């Protein structure tokens, strides 16, 4: 019934910036005060930052601060690291022993542009035996995430038979890392000749092809 | 002091499913226990809490499928029916100090997967470039593993460089849109001698068997 | 349809300062990413800036951050390039792109005919 609503859902900001993050509950929080907050990064368990609204943990440093009462809480981030590039949430206790979690904000550090690597892989002799093929395009170290990955198959545009995976942003140089993986059965793939990767980016004046022959390796 | 959590596997809708939070350094006549939960690419959610005397309590969502019980001094236990496909989430425990949910001891969180696929184990193929498309004086050379078809998640992947250094990077899994199950691409540049030097990804995936490791060693060029 | 017409530029000392000016006829531009590229002779293409939508931020080059900003001027259909600090390395002729992708992923489709920076 009751609402714990966290704005904005993603947020940008450089090394040095600040960030703010806000919690408001359709409902006073227990003693007006039971607001944590936590930070959580990809396969781990959240970190408590903030307890009791605006105590300080454990452990986490001085640069972050939580502030506000009853319904509406703020957690401020100064002086950013890219360490910080992270999940956010808050969690109020309520009246009734009830535990209810924010629907969280992705804290994106923002950096200058960086246009990306590209690398192509054809598929190996060991797959080929088992009746699929997957081709895959490699995005290497960019800034922002904003990429387009395009296939073509003898110069056609393919559709509905590619998937990508990105990383998390790195928590060195800030960067992502895509892959788009194009998957076709061995009768499809012996078929045709020229396996193309097109991809574009904001730090890319023109698009960028890498290709090759299958069998002229 | 810390907490582990035991007894996510894959099962079929409608089967019953026991988790077990094992606890090491703190006392549960002291200390309650949270649980929460987290689906794939989603936030975190709150399932219940145990406190000392035993009595739980649980979200507005739980409609009694949820039940908590205290097993032993060091052991929790988690017990869940009526499983679904939205179930499917990685499992925290957490040590609590009081009903709040605010705390900063937590498990790292067992994987349940609900689902009608089998456990199907990866297919590890290599990834290397066309020999005539890398430059002859690269300094360094980008490898990789495709760990394709498998279920559920997770598989992981290491690497043997022999006398070289280098940094290795997992791209999170892709769902397969046809069969339903997972792959990964696990990436290694290394700079050197990578032309005369045999590289080797091992692939643990663990829901298969505990000692389920594929190795699989190549070259960049096959010269 | 939409014509790109780049102005502002010219001679400067070291050190001194132009705003470039990058004014779209035909289409409303205040749809699209507007991104700032420059060529010196015989040399690539490269990146200088880029200015989303209004609200969705700026983003800029490693060579050029601290020094360069640019803005918008929807109302007008012109996206301008305030050049601060300016060195002799920012010699080249500066391009206007519209990006043609709303979600920014770098489709530049139309261009303008660029506009000579000297610094010397």
């Amino acid at each position: 019934e009751l609402d714990m609503t966290q704005t904005p859902s993603s947020v940008s900001a450089p090394v040095g910036g600040s960030v703010t993050i806000n919690c408001q509950s359709s409902q006073s929080v227990y003693g007006n005060n039971y607001l944590a907050w936590y930070q959580q990064k990809a396969g781990q368990p959240p970190k408590l930052l903030i307890y009791r609204a605006s105590t300080l943990a454990s452990g986490a440093p001085s640069r972050f601060k939580g502030s506000g009462s009853g319904t509406q809480f703020t957690l401020t981030i100064s002086d950013l690291e890219s360490d910080d590039a992270a999940t956010y949430y808050c969690l109020g206790y309520y009246n009734g022993v009830i535990n209810v979690f924010g629907g969280g904000t992705n804290v994106e550090i923002k950096r200058t542009v960086g246009a990306p690597s590209v690398f192509i892989f054809p598929p190996s002799d060991e797959q080929l035996k088992s009746g699929t093929a997957s081709v895959v395009c490699l995005l290497n170290n960019f800034y922002p995430r904003e990429a387009k990955v395009q296939w073509k198959v003898d110069n056609a545009l393919q559709s509905g038979n590619s998937q990508e995976s990105v990383t998390e942003q790195d928590s060195k140089d800030s960067t992502y890392s895509l892959s788009s993986t194009l998957t076709l059965s061995k009768a499809d793939y012996e078929k045709h000749k020229v396996y193309a990767c097109e991809v574009t980016h904001q730090g890319l004046s023109s698009p960028v092809t890498k290709s090759f022959n299958r069998g002229e390796c | 002091q810390s907490l582990e959590e035991s007894g996510g596997r894959l099962v079929t809708p409608g089967t019953p499913l026991t988790l077990t939070c094992t606890v090491s350094g703190f006392s549960l006549s002291t200390y309650n226990i949270h649980w929460v939960r987290q689906a794939p690419g989603k936030g975190l959610e709150w399932i219940g809490v145990i406190d000392t005397g035993g009595g739980t309590y649980f979200a507005s969502w739980a409609k009694g499928r949820f039940a908590i019980s205290k097993t032993s001094s060091t052991t929790v236990d988690l017990k869940m029916t009526s499983l679904t496909a939205a179930d499917t989430a990685t499992y925290f425990c957490a040590k609590g100090f009081d009903y709040s949910a605010s705390t900063n001891l937590w498990g790292p969180g067992t994987l349940v997967t609900i689902s009608s696929a089998s456990t199907q184990s990866p297919s590890v193929f290599p990834l290397t470039r066309c020999c005539k498309n890398i430059p002859s004086n690269a300094t360094s050379v980008t490898l990789g593993c495709l760990a394709t078809g498998y279920f559920p998640e997770p598989v992981m992947v290491t690497w043997d460089t022999g006398s070289l250094n280098g940094t290795t990077m997992t791209l999170p899994a892709t769902t397969l849109t046809l069969s339903g199950h997972y792959a990964t691409i696990s990436l290694l540049t290394v700079s050197g001698a990578w032309a005369k030097q045999m590289f080797t990804c091992r692939v643990a995936h663990t829901p298969s068997s505990t000692d389920w490791v594929d190795n699989k060693t190549f070259s960049v060029c096959s010269r | 349809e939409v014509q790109l017409q780049e102005s502002g530029g010219g001679l400067v000392q070291p050190g001194g300062s132009l705003r470039l000016s990058c004014a779209a006829s035909g289409r409303t531009i205040s749809r699209y990413a507007m991104s700032w590229f420059r060529q010196a002779p015989g040399k690539e293409r490269e990146f200088v800036a880029t200015a989303r939508r209004s609200g969705d931020g700026a983003f800029y080059a490693d060579s050029v951050q601290g020094r360069f900003t640019v803005s918008r001027d929807d109302a007008k259909n012109t996206v301008y390039l305030q050049m601060n600090s300016l060195k002799p390395e920012d010699t080249a002729v500066y391009y206007c792109a519209i990006d043609s992708d709303t979600f920014y992923s770098g489709s530049y489709d139309y261009w303008g005919q660029g506009t000579q920076v000297t610094v010397s």
